[PDB]
């Protein structure tokens, strides 16, 4: 989940920039990198580690582990279209791609979520998925992509009140405008 | 029993039901945090979902 | 050609000998009603920001009722 993800982009911080600092952030991280299925993400981040010579079967017990997650999906994506409910092929994966987003890279999750964005006709899951977007936009800094769904988030939020998918936007932008060194 | 082909009953709700109904309806009010809304649900010993 | 707007019935209620001229005081004992009136005429007519603010749908309109008198 995306939910303690950007704790990860915190501890790479802690890793890298503190030269000397370099020794319990590489490892506290790699107690929840090679667990939790992470694959993607730590490649570079082993290239700034050390050696770490044996990962091999390291990697190997954890890709097995995503192909099995992925693989029950590919179990599950005709059973659940031949006795249809609201797609359930992408409403198990609207919920499990964000498993995907964290697991694999962004490619996984974004032909993923906008796929699923046209399935649900109410934006209470749309706005949730738009939130994810964001989310891993901070973590790959994309500048250009956040721009686009923050819009596209706001025009969302206009019908109805949504003030818990206002005021926990506020915090979005609260957290970009400080990025960006713009302080009023 | 031939002429109805299934009849389905509706409950008042009770104790979880009380609170996710509080929980879309709450939605699009601007809350204050920290409110704990099951004691709100509580207080009300099913009434209905209106 | 495009015209201003226009009406016979009624105009615009001509706001000098038009009022008539009871005030709040006069009706005695409606505590419920008078105040509740307000918050569904002319309280969202100035305070209108408010009802945006917190979201919560001001009335379009409202149907009085009861017995006569």
């Amino acid at each position: 989940p995306k939910n303690p993800d950007l704790r990860i982009a915190q501890l790479r911080f802690l890793l890298s920039l503190p030269e000397h600092r370099g020794d319990a952030a590489v490892r506290d991280e790699l107690m929840a990198a090679v667990r939790d299925n992470n694959m993607a993400p730590y490649y570079e981040a082993l290239c700034k580690s050390l050696d770490w010579q044996i990962d091999v079967d390291l990697l190997n017990k954890m890709k097995k582990a995503n192909e099995d997650e992925l693989k029950r999906l590919d179990e599950e994506l005709e059973d659940a279209e031949k006795n249809l409910g609201e797609s359930e092929i992408r409403d198990a994966m609207m919920a499990k791609a964000e498993y995907l987003c964290r697991i694999g890279d962004k490619e996984g999750a974004l032909t993923a979520f906008r796929k699923t964005y046209d399935k649900t006709v109410a934006l209470g899951h749309r706005l949730d998925i738009v939130f994810y977007l964001l989310r891993i936009g901070l973590f790959y800094m994309d500048n250009d992509l956040i721009t686009r769904n923050t819009e596209k988030a706001k025009s969302l939020i206009e019908e109805g009140g949504d003030w818990d998918r206002r005021n926990r936007l506020k915090v979005y932008q609260g957290l970009y405008c400080v990025a960006i060194r713009d302080f009023k | 029993p031939g002429r109805i082909d299934r009849k389905i009953e509706f409950p008042p709700p009770n104790e979880e039901a009380r609170l996710d109904i509080l929980k879309i309806h709450s939605r699009k009010m601007n809350l204050t945090r920290g409110i704990n809304l099951r004691k709100i649900a509580e207080l009300m010993p099913g009434a209905s979902g209106a | 050609d495009v015209l201003p707007p226009e009406a016979d019935s009624s105009i615009m209620m001509l706001t000098s000998d038009q009022k008539p001229d009871v005030m709040y005081a006069d009706i005695g004992g409606m505590d419920i009603q008078k105040q509740e009136v307000r918050e569904a005429v002319e309280l969202p007519l100035t305070h209108f920001e408010l009802y945006k603010q917190i979201g919560i749908d001001p009335p379009r309109g409202v149907l009085m009722y009861g017995p006569p008198g």
